[PDB]
């Protein structure tokens, strides 16, 4: 902003699969979860198996 | 108006130890909201499975 302060809107999200190749593909670059990629582990970048 | 659910909360397996930092491994429960078939399949022991 205007007055040297800064605001935190918002941190991006990443998702990592127990199977990658699982992944059903919707179009358009975009995946799907499915039951053979397993569920979407969520977290941070820079930490944990991102 | 929804009477609350009453349920069991486990924190099974949960330890404490010296990690980078805390950190949450799984959240799971039995609870879903109402929804309509948008698919059915057979799989290949026989099941009949509606998604």
């Amino acid at each position: 902003y205007s007055n040297e302060q800064e605001q935190v809107l918002g941190q991006i999200v990443l998702a990592n699969f127990a199977n990658n190749e699982g992944l059903a593909s919707q179009g358009d670059n975009v995946w799907a979860a499915t039951q053979a990629s397993g569920v979407a582990l969520l977290g941070t970048a820079g930490s944990g198996n991102f | 108006g929804a009477t609350a659910a009453t349920f069991s909360l486990s924190f099974l397996n949960s330890m404490q130890q010296n990690t980078g930092a805390n950190n949450i491994v799984a959240t799971n429960q039995n609870g879903y909201k109402p929804g309509d078939l948008v698919s059915y399949q057979i799989n290949n022991d026989g099941t009949v499975v509606g998604n």
